[PDB]
RNA sequence: GCGGUCGCCUCCUAAAAGGUAACGGAGGCGCCCAAAGGUUCCCUCAGAAUGGUUGGAAAUCAUUCGAAGAGUGUAAAGGCA
RNA sequence: UGGGCUACACACGUGCUACAAUGGGAAGUACAACGAGUCGCUAGACCGCGAGGUCAUGCAAAUCUCUUAAAGCUUCUCUCAGUUCGGAUUGCAGGCUGCAACUCGCCUGCAUGAAGCCGGAAUCGCUAGUAAUCGCGGAUCAGCACGCCGCGGUGAAUACGUUC
């Protein structure tokens, strides 16, 4: 659709935009402000011209594969230089300094009873 | 017809010059193109092969021949004659038309397309390109695909050497690395 | 993070050592207890033996490593597993 | 070619939207839009944003900036 | 006595026709096929190398090399490109 | 001086946040109490999306400030969706405090968007301004609380009865 992802049709335009990777609610508000499109109108209602203007704004923004490639390079960079954060990333542990005696399940994964 | 036109006009004299051919008959030409889609998933469900066949037919403009496993293999749960894998053969106008479409449209729509391999040659002047995913062809419609898949396109030419093959494919347009 | 106005931080003794060795054909390992000191483009290309709490571990500095504190590149505690 | 067993095939023109370069070739897909063509023949028209001419690799120039080094980033941030 | 065997097919024993014994050495049969029969037309294998998404030693595809090293429902011998 | 007490295949206790519509978001509007304050509380103004920053004012305080509290009420929006719920993890970019924030601080913006659809055996608190729920202050304290101490706002259900 807009940036290579088929955004939901019924939802309001701001929410449908958020469905794009790299775009949050604040960014959707900003791009709609630039294009002049109202936030309430649904995307299905949006005219083809409004959709084209929205495409221009998103293409100005970085999203989807471009954003994902950038972040993966950063993480790869940490791991390759062998930083403490890189080791955290490699071993799937909290990078941001949380304690790992308890919790940490998000990084660790499902519990292993052993 | 554009690609045939390009071939006969520019490519043919240019290859003649570079490779010092005594008679134009010596000019290598794309003899045929065989697009092969190996579907091992058919064993799990034949409809995967069915949909793969449909997508391939849309891509090629010809109904594919459903090749069958010549030998039963217990490793892949494969029984002899199982209809796994399809192929289509294109010659002449259809061959040139599909090749030109590949050069222009299908190739760019590949994710992070860095060009095509430059070593995938058999050593006789015949090349093969491994397309990892469909949806690059305009006829797939990016939604009809329930399970994404790939394919292998075999360009068989009259060239004796990978060098003449490489030049011909480059002249017709091939984003070699 | 560190206030932009404050600028990057580095221990003066470490900075003086790297400065003295800037005009050096072959870099010699600089031994530092200073974990806090930030890496600098000048630090690039040097081998620094950073104390980890029990010994100085050498690390080769590169433009890729710069922008980070030295101490992060020397792990403190070891965890082999269970 | 056997009859009534092959997917419908029709000649179709292609224009690169970004640059307008035109090439005529057959395809299964049909476009409601149609354009004329030398030899006085009309064909359905399929507009494509990216083609060989449009693609940077064919031209020999690349749009991408290739990102920034961390040394340069550090100098820019700290005014050094 | 115990064990084994009892009819039929193939090989070796069998001594270059045929035949030829032993509680000699090896195996098979008590069917299967509505095409796996008849005929007309058409085709040629197995493997190896190189290249190639999933795909891996090995699935399907392409070129070359390849006289049979494949196949011939079912044992072996004979035969068949 | 540096590191550790902050480790992390796992087990448990105590809490916070949720799983949504008695809700989420946006806008408007109203009502407290206990307490703290001198290099401390900081008005007002300006810049900043924000965390904050600059100038600068009053107050050793029933005088000035922290301090217009939040639930609440009124409109608009969302329409039962792992979602406009959820806010973990992660990337980048910042703000402070401090000689110094990698090990290892809190906070902000953007981006990402984890498990979670009300929870087995079992088990806990509470009889009224109580439980439930909502904020506010303070001690420690350069900085740093989902903990502790205290304050107020809204405000229920049930008690037949003593067999267990
Ligand atoms: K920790
Ligand atoms: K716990
Ligand atoms: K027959
Ligand atoms: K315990
Ligand atoms: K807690
Ligand atoms: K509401
Ligand atoms: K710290
Ligand atoms: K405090
Ligand atoms: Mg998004
Ligand atoms: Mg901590
Ligand atoms: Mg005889
Ligand atoms: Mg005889
Ligand atoms: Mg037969
Ligand atoms: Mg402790
Ligand atoms: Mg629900
Ligand atoms: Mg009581
Ligand atoms: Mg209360």
């Amino acid at each position: 659709r807009i940036a290579g992802v088929d955004i939901p049709r019924d939802k309001r335009v701001v929410v449908s935009l958020t469905y794009i990777y790299g775009i949050g609610n604040t960014t959707a508000k900003k791009v709609l402000a630039n294009v002049g499109v109202s936030e309430d109108v649904r995307v299905r209602d949006l005219t083809n011209e409004q959709t084209d203007a929205i495409r221009a704004e998103i293409d100005k923004l970085k999203v989807e594969g471009d954003l994902r490639r950038e972040v993966n390079l950063n993480i790869k960079r940490l791991m390759e230089i062998g930083s403490y954060r890189g080791i955290r990333h490699r071993r799937g542990l909290p990078t941001r300094g949380q304690n790992t005696k308890n919790n940490a399940r998000t990084r660790k994964g499902p519990t292993k009873t052993v | 017809n554009r690609l045939k036109e390009k071939y006969i006009k520019e490519v043919t004299p240019s290859l003649v010059e570079k490779f010092n051919y005594s008679s134009v008959m010596q000019t290598p030409k794309v003899d045929k193109i065989v697009i092969n889609m190996g579907v091992g998933d058919a064993v799990s469900n034949a409809k995967n092969l069915d949909k793969a066949v449909e997508e391939l037919a849309l891509i090629t403009g010809q109904k594919p021949l459903i090749t069958k496993a010549k030998k039963s293999i217990a490793g892949f749960r494969l029984r002899e004659g199982m209809p796994i894998g399809a192929k289509v053969t294109l010659r002449g106008e259809r061959m040139y038309e599909f090749l030109d479409k590949l050069v222009t449209v299908s190739l760019p729509r590949v994710r992070d397309f860095h060009g095509v391999s430059k070593k995938a040659f058999d050593g006789r002047g015949n090349y093969t390109l491994g397309i990892k995913e469909q949806l690059i062809f305009p006829e797939v419609d990016y939604d009809l695909v329930d399970k994404v898949r790939g394919m292998d396109i075999v360009i068989v030419t009259t060239a004796n050497t990978d060098e003449e093959s490489r030049e011909l494919l480059a002249q017709l347009g091939m984003p070699f690395q | 993070g560190r206030s932009l106005k404050k600028g990057p931080f580095v221990d003066d003794h470490l900075m003086k050592k790297v400065e003295a060795q800037q005009g050096a054909e072959k870099k010699k390992v600089i031994k530092t207890w200073s974990r806090r000191s930030t890496i600098f483009p000048s630090f690039v290309g040097f081998t620094i033996a950073v104390y980890d709490g029990r010994k100085h571990v050498p690390v080769y500095i590169q433009e890729d490593m710069v922008g980070h504190k030295l101490g992060e590149f020397a792990p403190t505690r070891t965890y082999r597993g269970h | 070619m056997k009859q009534d067993i092959h997917p419908n095939y029709q000649p179709v023109v292609f224009m690169d939207s970004t640059t307008g370069f035109k090439f005529l070739s057959g395809s299964t897909k049909g476009s409601s839009e149609t354009v004329e063509w030398e030899d006085g023949n009309t064909y359905p028209l399929l507009r494509v944003e990216v083609t060989s001419d449009s693609h940077p690799f064919y031209t020999g120039r690349q749009k991408f900036t290739q990102a920034d080094g961390r040394v340069d980033r550090f100098n820019k941030k700290y005014g050094l």
